[PDB]
Formats: structure tokens, C-alpha cells, sequence
């Protein structure tokens, strides 16, 4: 070895330049492998291999590092620990524990070099088992559950690659650590935990994958009536600066009908994440009592933290994200923003000097993010329950000046199916949610409408087709309002006109502070519709019986303002808004006469 | 024997640098034995000295450099074909991926091809009849043809093809269509709903496919498409086939090489794309046609997403240059309901002159089809005027071609995705369409045509 | 009153759809040759190296 | 001191046969005539290491001339008697002054602040502007920018707020941190002029920056004054605010490094990392739990050719809460400062408005003055294009109303400091012109109690 005694191999630092750092003497470390730098030992991951050399894409600052240090190397992948206590916390782009960092360091700022592990090693958790002795199991069979919280139970399942026959299992209070089970497998014994590693950057397999037919309650009306997002389907949100991406996002984390949310914060604002870990336990659910903080963990890496960080924090949350489907839950996985981490990719394909395609963006950026899509989707999760698990995923986009050709925007339209294409001047007219309905789009609605006709038991798409044809001809009337005139208009299209105000500002908007608008039940959604969409069906009876244009909008001044209100009628008196219906009728008919 | 080397110099990405090696040809397949077991597939694209560059398909993901080996198999990738392909669904790279009995191969082709010669080339004018008017009448698509079809990201490209494969067919004869099928990089919702729709036709058992999803290493999708072209060509000149080609999405395609070309270092060319795709795009292309003295037939209907809808990408640019014509979907028609969104005057058809005429559709496809396209033009270019200058202030003439390009979308285009109109019937819609405009404004149809019609 | 409506509309067109839609493009125009000789220039350096 | 200097290629140099040369490690360079400069390692490799000298490589004998590592990134000397001093780009003294003894020295990079012990922005600090302190309300701890252009008057409103703000029901713990970068000598003199005679030099700490100076001494300024202001506010507990101009100058001095290092350029040439190194300026900003004292950020930047989606103000606008526009139609109408309240918004108002805050009827009256606004001038814009005949009785309210919200609410002057008080009740005048059943917004309580 050396000096009588022999030990691991020890390499040294020949080059440090900003997130990159290379370092000799690493030969028997691997591609993807990650290793402590320095004498700090701050977090790296090898990429790139040159003889002994190794490329190491370090995910903390490298200020004060040169050459001469030493590098450490883990033998293991870029992974996180998933088991009992993963919940109700938020972790960095390496998934530490922020809360469990300032305790260590003793500090309200961030230190280099601390090691600290994801979940608590030494916190007991009553374990319950659920499987007999004897029976053969394999990768995604259930053993045993843990009630994480009070209505998510984290059912133990068996770590991929073991497959055999339980030997000894046995219900008891242990912790992370310590086994609960062994299985006889074909290669001798094996001593299971609750905690199992899984890298970030492959993602978990399934049996097979299912297409994502169940319309997803989001609450919003913009959202659940024209550009529904399905349970497992991919949505992006590509909008200019302070259009709403993110409130979308925090009414989606929040009005879902999900089992479990995670919500990355890549690259975004610091104030951002601290709004999250307030409000979020004061979002109590009125029936289940449980803060919506006891069903979501989010990973935080704001824009002045490492830049390198922004990619792993991203494979990190879907990874969890796909831990917790294979549970047969229903899981919504939030990027924000992931034009964050395509500048964490061309930041670092400028370090490793590669050509670069799109606007400076590497060439593989559109595996990359297809890649990532891929990894949603409802699926078959493994093990012989042949149980159903979705990965909803809602991801935001933050192009330069809101225009749409930069390169991530059209990657990612590409490789998913709903586009909430986001408005600057909609969010200057505080039209809020700003989704532009002429260029947005959903390719599940019409899959959506099959499935939403059915359970209203009415003609439901063909309202919202109805509805749609009453908005795209409002853009065509406008252009001609600007070039002729409003007075210029029919009384037929004048009319088109006013039900398409009526769709814009008592449907389209929805204020997120609000407590009566920022929720819609599906219920709720079908009786407002149906009375705005019943105005203009009596309105042109009038209209080619004789009545004119302003002697039915002065006759109906009081009826107009109970449609504009409607947005704010509670859920159980959802009887005010059809019976406005009847009562049209009843004015039409004396105006009329 | 056993080419196999242990002596890795680096490893960069999707490349790799094997030193102290001999005999290593170019264009070879290799194999990567790594310190686990696992075997990643890969091909040799420089060997200088001794030394030898390799890109690997699956990627480098984990892998020691010192405990690793390099198993050269001296000769390139190769598809084995059989007839026993027919009704099988193999991967991106070749394996059979749908859980079946592995193929005894009949053969081993390099997946790269051969050059049809031109003397022993047929000229295609056979005519298909797809049931869509848009198509068999205004780009008429022939047997042996390379027609793409271009679109964009959320376009129904995906419904457009099914139809094609579902109604086409040809005159006066009995023949079946041997349809290959070629994913790359789309996603799984995609590839599930043309499978769906495959199997509601009946034509599944007769569809061979290769399987490249969107969740696959996309350095394989630079071979994907070579194995279909291969075994599509076996089908047709030695087994005497008709085989059709549709591939989605070639813009995956083209992202993949250019992975490698950045990876390479090579001299980029139009937006960082490698400079030689035109010629590469070319290698899959003119893998299509009509050979004297076979009874086979390859057609090609290729699908794109043109980035940024933009056409003056180089993707779809290159395109127009290799294939005969192309047919275009706008997000303007298929915003306003039209199915299929068909945009037929950016649209073109260079092998239907000689598929047309008496005894092949009908005698007077020709003037038709010309007055059509010209009419059309003036119509949308009057709507155009009437949205912004007035519905009054647009003259009376013109004001009968705006009407005329109304219907000639919503009627004549707009037929949906299940409906096959015969020829005969869409020949006729047209002349409803003419007899619109009066008889001296129809210039470029002959009195003889004029007069029967 | 006619000929008066129908160059309003002719002024309000230019004014509305003619001119801005020009505007804009110019923007878009001008924006692409710079960064695409910007980055033609890039590329020139990186290959000077080689 | 190592005198092995390899190469001095433009603003670079190369040092070999070096020993634990870390990276972005401040050096110090005596060349051949004995004169110092100093630099700072771009980047390490084995013996050999990469640096820029920031006033350049100018005269320099490679042979003879002598590197020194000082072993430390760039640093800041803070103390308690940088109150009332002025200081250079690299914080060394300007004004001649008695020499300052710092307390401890401070990376100008700094650390970052713990999302778990972040505090998130209360209360509110008087800006002395009314189209500000009601309609955009300024938080301790919120990141607000105000958006102008090259000859707009942004360097009155500027030295306005200076000298204007403060914290209500607090004394004595109140400092402002102004950051010049990359400005002519008149336009910082006009700076110093101001600050004196008006007495605001006595609670701030001002570090100057001209645009004759070293480019690295424009990028490194803005971080010399957020190290000073997060020594007063978090270490010494006073509501630090932080104003910055021009960032513009700090983006074209960013650039420029970048073109002298051959680094890819982004999109308009600019760095592609802007929005990093951006948001590692204003990411400063926020409170901390348990800390008292809040750092607060006031950018102002000028946006070329008038546009929002330049790379400068567009990615300015996705790291900071909100934005101040500052538009031409209403400075040639003569509005003091010239703030258009429809593009302009503050995202943290609401932890600025409401009871103990500011008056109850803050909000009320914010939204209500918000959307007769944008109605009359609407309305006003109705008129010109169709003639003043095509608008009803109504309309026309809402028109005049739109013209004394634009020369007496938002034109107050630049020197001209009001209170919420006087903001609030100037507003509630201004909404008697509009009917009762008009105030849609406002509940009939508060209109009850307030209306004149
Ligand atoms: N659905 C909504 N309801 C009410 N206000 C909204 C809504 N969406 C956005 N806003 C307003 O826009 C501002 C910025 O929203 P945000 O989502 O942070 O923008 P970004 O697109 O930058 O993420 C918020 O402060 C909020 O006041
Ligand atoms: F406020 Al932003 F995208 F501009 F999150
Ligand atoms: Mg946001």
C-alpha cells in the first residue's frame, strides 16, 4: 500500500473551475458516481472519464478550492433514501434536510461541507406487517405498512432486484435502520429495511404504462372545463414574468385530487418556498383534519443556491414522485421552474466546452426533458397486486420575454399533451388565471368530454364546444369592432359579443385569495355554464321573434348581475344558480309581450 | 476469434476512446462488457493509429473505465430478417419487445441498405386511392412515392396517418398494403393510440415495427429508422410485396444526430446541425420505388414536427429537397375544426402527372385540379381582404371566390378522419365547387372539358 | 357619410393591423441576424482552436 | 511572493508552479516599477493558475514583476462607522476621511440564506411617494425594481426615496445603502450634492462607482454594498434599504468580463448565467427568523430601446416581487416622478397593507382607485379615437377623473415627501368624483366611514 498500511483510493484535485472540478486518481470510481471534493468535502458527481482522471460536476459553490486535495468517492449513484419520515418535510436539491441543516451548523445561512442524511435514522416507527411467512414475493409486492400520516400510509414494499420467499417477519416499533423481514432469495438471505436507496437519474420501473383517461379536479374552471389536465398527463405552463405561474401551481398543489404533491422549486425565488412552509399547515382539509403539509414534499433550490444543484433537484422530486406511485397513489409532481435547470445545463455545457445547438442550450437538451416527461404517466406498478399508480406532471416554463420559440418551450410542447400557454396582458388586466383560450390547447379533451358527458349525464362537450365557439368568434368580432366599429354589429353578434363577456369575466376568472372562487366543484362548474350558456339560447329566440339588441340587455339588467355573482354561491346551495335558468325564461317571456 | 479488448483510454458522454487495438473496421458493431454483466450495444465511427472512437447506443450510465472490456463483433449492425417478422414488434434497436419466440432469420442485412440502381429503377405512376379528396386529388400519392407529411407539436399528425393506412388501396387490383411502422422517440400515448388504432383495422398482423419511445437513449434513434427501410425492402423486392413506410417523429430523428455531431466536435452547420443531413436524411429517403422485373413496390408517407412551425427549419427544408413533394398541417385549420387540417397550397405532388388522366382516375383530373388551386388561392387571398377591409369594400367577383373558398374548406377538405370518398366522388365535389365561379372565369380549363362538365 | 367609413376603416387597418404587424416583425427580424451571426462568430473561435 | 509569471495574454495571465492556489482567490501583483494591482484567480490547474488584474496588464514585465496570493476572495472591512462615509467600488475610502478600523471582513460573495430560516416581509416602510406607498406598497425585505430609460428622471426619484424613507412608530434604527454603478462624475455628484445638504448622507452608507472605472470594480460594487448592508441589518438589526443604479451599466460591465474571458454569449450577447448572477445580487434581500432588521432592495435599471423583454429588465422582472415602470407619455405631461401604476405591481403588498401596517382602508381604496384608473383611461383613449361623443355621462366622469389621478395623486414632486396618511386621504378625496353605486369594491362600511 503505502507506509506499511494500505486503504481506499485517494485521489487528488488537478483542476477547479467553477461547478467543474477534475481530479486525478480515480480509476476505480465510475460514470454517475458521486464523491466528496476537497477538504471541505463538498458533493460532487463524476461524468466524464479520462484515464484516471474524472470529470466531477460538483453541486455546491467551489469558491476556495484548488488543487491538491484530496477527493473522496461514495462507490454508489446519484440516489435518495425513501422510507418512513420522507413526508412533511423539504429537502435541497441533494434532498438534505434544511430544517436538520441549521440545527447542525447552527447557522441561518447555508455552510459547505455538511453531511447530513435525508431521513431520521433514529426516529421509531411502529412498523405493521402484511404479508404471511412463506409466501414469494417479489419487486413491488407489499410486506408491510407505516402510517406516515394520519391518512397516507406508507406501505413498505420490496426493494427492486430481491426476489424470493419470506423467511421471518414480525410487527414492532424499530427505525430506518434496523430489519424487519428476510427473504430467502436464490442467492442466500437478504435483511430488509424500511429505507431503500434508488438513483435520481433512472427512473422506476413499472409494468406497464396506461393511458390517462381520468379528468383531473384542478377546482380551476379556465383549466377542468376547456384544457382539462388528465391523472398521469403532462401540462405545461409557459408564461412571461409574474403571469402566474406559480399561483397556478399553488392552487394545483393545494384544490388536487391527489394522494401526495411534490413540488420542486428549481431555481426560483427564496420568498417562494418560505410562503410554501407557512401556509401550508394552515391548509387544513375540512374532512380528513389533515394539513395539506402532511400530504406533499416539496425539494427547494433557489435561483442564488448552486446552479448545478437545479438538475438534481428536479430528478430528485420525481424520483420520490415515482416512489410513492408505485403505491398505486395518484401523485402530482411540480417543476418550478424547469427553464432553471436547462440554464444549469447550459452553464455546464460551457464548462465542458461542448458545441452548442439551440440558443447556447446543449444538443441533448430534448432527450433530456423527454427523458423526464416519460417518467409520468398512469402506470401498472410492479409486483403481482398489478396495482394502478399516475404521475401527473405540471411543469412551468420561463422563457426570455415570453416568447414561446426559445428552445425549452417547444421541447417540452412536443413531449406533452396540454399546453396553459400563460398572457402577460391578460395579467395586466387582472384577468387572473391569465390562460389565453385561443392559443391554449389540451389534446385529452376530447377524451375528457367522453368521459365528463358520461357522469353529468349531459351534453357536456358540447357546451364546452359551444362555449369555445362563442370565444373564438369574439376574436374574430373584435377585429373587426377595432377596424368598424362596435356600433357596426348586428344585433345577433352584438349579442355574441355580451356571452362572451359573460364567459370571460364571470367563468374564465378566478381570484386565487379569494375563498369562494378559488375552489369550483365539478357540480358547481355545469350549473354556471349552463345559465350563461342558457342567456344567449333565449336571447336569440328573442332576437328572430323581433326583439332587438338593446331592448333585451336593459330588460334583463337584474337577471345580468345574478350571473356575474354566481362565481361566489357556496356548494351547498348550488340550487341558486339553476334556478336562475327558470327565471330567465320567466323575464324573457314579459319582454317579449 | 474473439476480438475483445480491456485497455479503455476515456469516456466522454455518449463517446468512447478503446487505445492499443487492431483490426477494428469502420462502421462496426461493438459490444460493452462492463464490471456487472451488463452489455450495451454500440457502433465504431473513427479508427486511426490504434485507436478506435465508438458512440454507445444505450449511453455510458455507470460505467468503470479499468474493469470494463469492449467485445468488437467485426462487422456493422446488422437486422435479421425473416417473414416470420410480419405481426411482430421489436425495439429501437431490433430486439422483439412484445414477448414472443425469437425470429429464425432468413438473412442479415446490413441495416444501411444498397443503392437502387437508376437504369434498374421503375417509374412509379400507379395510383392509390387514400379516401381523401385533399390527397387523391390535389396531391395525388402514387405507389413507390416518398410523400411526406408535415406537421407540428399537438397537429393531428397521428390521426392523419392511421386514415391514410386504413383507406388506401389501388385500382382495378386486389392488393394489400404491407404497412411498416417505425417509433422514434414519440411518446407512449402516441405510440398506444396507433396501435389501437391498428388493431381496430385488422392490418396488425400485417405491420411490422420498430420501437423507439421517448424514455429510450435517443443515440439509438440514429439506426432506429435503418432497420425499418431494411427490412421494408426485404419485404418488397425479394419477398414481392407493396410495402408502405410511416415514421414519426423524424425530427427526433435529426435531434439524435446532432447529439453525436456535438458530441463528435464536429464543424456544425445550420443551427448547430451536423452539415451532412441532407445527405444522411437522404440514406433513408431514396430507400423507396419501383425496380424492373420485381413485382415489389416501397412507398414512403414520413412524418415530422416542424420545430417552431417554422418551415424554413432546416429539418422540413432538407425534407422538401429529397422527397417528391409533401403535404402540410396548419395549426390555422385545424384551429377552425377542418379534418384533416390540410393546407393544400404550400402542398405539393410531383409524381401524379403521370398517375392521373383517362384510364388511371378520370380524364379531366388535370384541368380540375389546376382550376381548383388557382380559385382557391384568390378566395383565401379575398377572405384575407374581407376580414380587414371590409366585407363591402371587397369587389362583387371577388366576393363569389369568398364564398367559394369557404366551402371548398369546410366541405371539401374538412371530410373527418373516417371517411374514404372515392375518387369518383371526389372528382365530382369539385366540379360542384367550380360551377360556383361563372364559365369565362374558368380559364384554364378547355372548352371540351367545359362542355362535358 | 359611405366614402367617410370606408377610409376610416382603410386608416384604422394601417393604423391597427398593417403597420404593428410590420412593426413587430422588423423586431423579430433584426433579432435573429445578430445572435445568429453572434453565434456563427462563436463557433468560428471555438474551431480556430482545433 | 511567486515571480514565475507564463503569460499575460489581454486582461488575463497565467502563474505557474504554484502551491494550493484555490480558486477565486484574490492576488496581488508588483510589477517591475514597484505599483500594485490586484486581481482575482479565474481559474486553478495543477502548478499553474489563471488570473485577471482588474485595472488590466498594461506596462507589465512578466520577467521581473512578482504575484502575491493573498489566500481570501474579494473582501469587505464592515464596521459600525460606515454611516455617513463613501466609499469606492472596492470599498476603499473616497470622501478623505479618518481611516475606518473594520470589525471582521466578510466574503463579498456571502452565503446564503436558509429557505427554513427565512423570514417572509412585514409591515411597511415609507416610501414618500403616493403612487408607491398605496398603489405598490414597499415591504421590508421585498425585492421592488423601478423600470426607466435613458433620460427619464430616475436619479431624482432615487435620491427622493434616499432621503425620504423610513420606518413608522421606530427610531433611530433605519439605514440606506445606495450603489452606484457605472455612472458618469456629474450624475454622482449630483448624488453627493443631494445627500449632503439634505442631511440623508448622516444615515447612509454609500459606495460609489464611476463609469471610468475598471469593469470588474462595476460588477464587484453592487456586492461590496450588500455585504455592508447585511453587516447593519442582520449582525447590528437595523431595516437596511438598498437602492442600485444603474444595473443597466452593471449588465454592459457584466458583458464586457465576459468578451474579455471569451465566454459563449447568451441571448442579446449578454452572459447566459445573467439570471444567476443577477439573482445572486437580489436574492440578498428578506428577513430571517428571529433577526431583527430586514435587508431591502431597490434596483433601478433603464431599459434599452424602451423594451420589458430586453434580457436586462425581462430577467430582472423574474427574480424581484413586481416592478416600477416609469413611462414617456406621462413624463412629457409633466407628472413628478412619471409612475404609470397599470404595468406596475407589487407582489407583497399584502404583507404592507391592512391594520397596524397602514390605514384599514388600504386596500379597499388600492382597488378601487386601481380599476377607475384603468376605466377612464380607457375612456380617455374612447375619446381621441371616436371623438367625444361616442362616450355616455359615465364615461366621461371617469375621463376627468383619470386626468387629476395623473397630475395630483401620482405628480406630487420630487421633493415632495407625503405620509400614508396624507396618500390615503388624498385618495379618498379624489374617489368622491365617481358615484357611491361606481365604488363597487369598497364594502358600504368603509365608504360610510370615509367618503367626504
Ligand atoms: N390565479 C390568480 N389569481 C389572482 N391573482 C393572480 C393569479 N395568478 C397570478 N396572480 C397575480 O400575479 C402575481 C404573480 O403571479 P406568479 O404566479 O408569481 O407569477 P409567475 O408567472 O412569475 O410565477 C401574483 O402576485 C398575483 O397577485
Ligand atoms: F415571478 Al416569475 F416566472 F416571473 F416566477
Ligand atoms: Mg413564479
Amino acid at each position: 500500500g503505502s507506509s506499511g498500511s494500505s486503504g481506499m483510493q485517494i485521489g487528488k484535485i488537478i483542476k477547479v473551475s467553477g461547478p467543474l472540478v477534475m481530479a486525478e486518481n480515480m480509476s476505480e470510481a465510475s460514470i454517475q458516481d458521486m464523491c466528496l471534493v476537497g477538504d471541505l468535502g463538498v458533493i460532487g458527481e463524476i461524468i466524464e472519464m479520462r484515464q484516471d482522471v474524472a470529470s466531477i460536476q460538483v453541486y455546491e459553490e467551489t469558491s476556495g478550492i484548488g488543487p491538491g486535495e484530496p477527493v473522496r468517492s461514495t462507490g454508489e449513484a446519484l440516489s435518495v433514501e425513501l422510507g418512513p419520515g420522507i413526508i412533511s418535510q423539504m429537502f435541497d436539491g441533494i434532498q438534505r434536510p434544511l430544517d436538520t441543516f441549521m440545527e447542525v451548523t447552527q447557522s441561518n445561512f447555508l455552510g459547505r461541507g455538511v453531511q447530513l442524511p435525508a431521513l431520521d435514522h433514529e426516529k421509531q416507527w411502529w412498523f405493521e406487517a402484511t404479508i404471511e411467512e412463506g409466501t414469494e414475493v417479489s419487486a413491488g409486492d407489499i410486506i408491510g405498512y407505516v402510517d406516515e400520516t394520519k391518512i397516507i400510509q406508507h406501505k413498505i414494499m420490496v426493494p427492486n432486484g430481491i426476489k424470493g420467499t419470506v423467511q421471518k417477519i414480525e410487527s414492532g416499533s424499530f427505525t430506518i435502520d434496523d430489519p424487519i423481514c428476510v427473504i430467502e432469495t436464490e442467492q442466500g438471505l437478504k435483511e430488509l429495511t424500511m429505507m431503500q436507496k434508488w438513483p435520481v437519474r433512472r427512473g422506476r420501473p413499472i409494468k406497464q404504462k396506461l393511458n390517462p383517461d381520468v379528468p383531473m379536479i384542478t377546482g380551476q374552471r379556465v383549466i377542468d372545463t376547456f384544457f382539462p389536465v388528465t391523472k398521469g398527463g403532462a401540462a405545461a405552463v409557459p408564461g412571461p414574468f409574474g403571469a402566474g405561474k406559480t399561483v397556478v401551481q399553488h392552487q394545483i398543489a393545494k384544490w388536487s385530487d391527489v394522494d401526495l404533491v411534490v413540488y420542486v422549486g428549481c431555481g426560483e425565488r427564496g420568498n417562494e418556498m418560505t410562503d410554501v412552509v407557512n401556509e401550508f399547515p394552515e391548509l387544513i382539509d375540512p374532512n380528513t383534519g389533515e394539513s395539506l403539509m402532511e400530504r406533499t414534499v416539496l425539494i427547494a433550490n433557489t435561483s442564488n443556491m448552486p446552479v448545478a444543484a437545479r438538475e438534481a433537484s428536479i430528478y430528485t422530486g420525481i424520483t420520490i414522485a415515482e416512489y410513492f406511485r408505485d403505491m398505486g397513489y395518484d401523485v402530482a409532481i411540480m417543476a418550478d421552474s424547469t427553464s432553471r435547470w436547462a440554464e444549469a445545463l447550459r452553464e455546464m455545457s460551457g464548462r465542458l466546452e461542448e458545441m452548442p445547438g439551440d440558443e447556447g442550450y446543449p444538443a441533448y437538451l430534448g432527450s433530456r426533458l423527454a427523458e423526464y416527461y416519460e417518467r409520468s404517466g398512469r402506470v401498472i406498478a410492479l409486483g403481482s397486486d398489478q396495482r394502478e399508480g399516475s404521475i401527473t406532471a405540471i411543469s412551468a416554463v420561463s422563457p426570455s420575454g415570453g416568447d414561446i420559440s426559445e428552445p425549452v418551450t417547444q421541447n417540452t410542447l412536443r413531449v406533452v399533451k396540454v399546453f396553459w400557454g400563460l398572457d402577460s396582458s391578460l395579467a395586466q388586466k387582472r384577468h387572473f388565471p391569465s390562460i389565453n383560450w385561443i392559443q391554449s390547447y389540451s389534446l385529452y379533451s376530447t377524451e375528457v368530454g367522453r368521459y365528463m358527458d358520461q357522469i353529468l349525464q349531459q351534453d357536456w362537450s358540447d357546451m364546452v364546444t359551444e362555449g369555445m365557439r362563442i370565444l373564438q368568434e369574439e376574436e374574430q368580432l373584435n377585429e373587426i369592432v377595432r377596424l368598424v366599429g362596435i356600433d357596426s354589429l348586428s344585433d345577433n353578434d352584438r349579442l355574441t359579443l355580451e356571452v362572451a363577456k359573460s364567459i370571460r369575466e364571470d367563468y374564465l376568472q378566478q381570484n386565487a385569495f379569494d375563498d369562494v372562487d378559488t375552489f369550483t366543484s365539478r357540480e358547481k362548474q355545469f350549473n354556471m355554464l349552463k345559465v350563461i350558456l342558457t342567456f344567449g339560447k333565449e336571447a336569440r329566440k328573442a332576437l328572430s321573434l323581433g326583439a332587438y339588441f338593446n331592448e333585451i340587455m336593459e330588460g334583463t339588467v337584474a337577471v345580468r348581475e345574478r350571473i356575474s355573482r354566481s362565481k361566489y354561491i357556496p356548494e351547498e346551495e348550488l340550487a341558486k344558480i339553476s334556478s336562475i335558468n327558470e327565471e330567465i325564461k320567466e323575464t324573457i317571456q314579459l319582454i317579449v309581450s | 476469434m474473439i476480438k475483445e479488448y480491456r485497455t479503455i483510454k476515456e469516456v466522454v458522454g455518449p463517446l468512447m476512446a478503446v487505445e492499443k487495438v487492431s483490426g477494428v473496421k469502420y462502421e462496426e458493431l461493438i459490444e460493452v462488457r462492463m464490471q456487472n454483466g451488463e452489455i450495451r450495444r454500440g457502433q465504431v465511427l473513427e479508427v486511426q493509429e490504434d485507436k478506435a472512437m465508438v458512440q454507445i447506443f444505450e449511453g455510458t450510465s455507470g460505467i468503470n473505465l479499468k474493469n470494463s472490456s469492449v467485445r468488437f463483433l467485426g462487422h456493422p449492425l446488422q437486422l435479421g430478417v425473416s417473414e416470420d417478422m410480419i405481426g411482430r414488434v421489436f425495439d429501437g434497436l431490433g430486439r422483439p419487445k412484445d414477448n414472443g419466440p425469437e425470429i429464425l432469420p432468413e438473412k442479415y442485412l446490413d441495416i444501411n441498405g444498397e443503392v437502387i440502381n437508376p437504369i434498374a429503377r421503375d417509374y412509379p405512376d400507379e395510383f392509390i386511392q387514400t379516401g381523401i379528396s385533399a390527397i387523391d386529388h390535389l396531391n395525388t400519392l402514387v405507389r413507390g412515392q416518398k410523400l411526406p407529411v408535415f406537421s407540428g407539436s399537438g397537429l393531428p399528425h397521428k390521426e392523419l396517418a392511421a386514415q391514410i393506412a386504413r383507406q388506401a388501396t389501388v385500382l382495378d387490383s386486389s392488393d394489400d398494403f404491407a404497412v411498416v411502422f417505425a417509433a422514434i422517440g414519440i411518446t407512449f400515448e402516441e405510440a398506444e393510440f396507433f396501435m389501437e388504432d391498428f388493431r381496430q383495422t385488422g392490418a396488425i398482423d400485417r405491420s411490422v415495427m420498430f420501437m423507439n419511445l421517448a424514455n429510450d437513449p435517443a443515440i439509438e434513434r440514429i439506426a432506429t429508422p435503418r432497420m425499418a427501410l431494411t427490412a421494408a425492402e426485404y419485404l418488397a423486392y425479394e419477398k414481392g410485396m407493396h410495402v408502405l413506410v410511416i415514421m414519426t417523429d423524424m425530427t427526433n430523428y435529426a435531434e439524435a444526430l446532432r447529439e453525436i455531431s456535438a458530441a463528435r466536435r464536429e464543424v456544425p452547420g445550420r443551427r448547430g446541425y451536423p452539415g451532412y443531413l441532407y445527405t444522411n436524411l437522404a440514406t433513408l429517403f431514396e430507400r423507396a420505388g419501383r425496380i424492373r422485373g420485381l413485382k415489389g413496390s416501397v412507398t414512403q408517407i414520413p412524418i415530422l414536427t416542424m420545430p417552431e412551425d417554422d418551415k424554413t427549419h432546416p429539418i422540413p427544408d432538407l425534407t422538401g429537397y429529397i422527397t417528391e413533394g409533401q403535404i402540410i398541417l396548419t395549426r390555422e385549420l385545424y384551429k377552425s375544426g377542418i379534418q384533416p387540417p390540410i393546407d393544400v397550397l404550400p402542398s405539393l405532388s410531383r409524381l401524379k402527372d403521370k398517375g392521373t388522366g383517362a384510364g388511371k382516375t378520370r380524364e379531366d383530373h388535370a384541368a380540375t385540379m389546376n382550376q381548383l388551386f388557382a380559385a382557391y388561392a384568390q378566395g383565401k387571398q379575398a377572405k384575407e381582404l374581407a376580414v380587414v377591409l371590409g366585407e363591402s369594400a371587397l369587389s362583387d367577383i371577388d366576393k363569389i371566390y369568398a364564398k367559394f373558398a369557404e366551402r371548398f374548406e369546410n366541405e371539401y377538405v374538412n371530410q373527418g378522419f373516417y371517411t374514404n370518398r372515392t375518387i369518383t366522388e371526389t372528382l365530382d365535389l369539385g366540379w360542384e365547387l367550380l360551377a360556383m365561379l361563372p364559365r369565362t372565369e374558368l380559364k384554364r380549363i378547355k372548352d371540351d372539358l367545359l362542355d362535358k362538365y | 357619410a359611405e366614402e367617410i367609413e370606408k377610409t376610416r376603416r382603410r386608416v384604422n387597418a394601417l393604423e391597427y393591423m398593417t403597420i404593428p404587424q410590420l412593426e413587430e416583425t422588423i423586431y423579430y427580424i433584426k433579432m435573429k441576424l445578430e445572435e445568429n451571426e453572434r453565434a456563427e462568430v462563436t463557433r468560428l473561435i471555438k474551431v480556430k482552436n482545433m
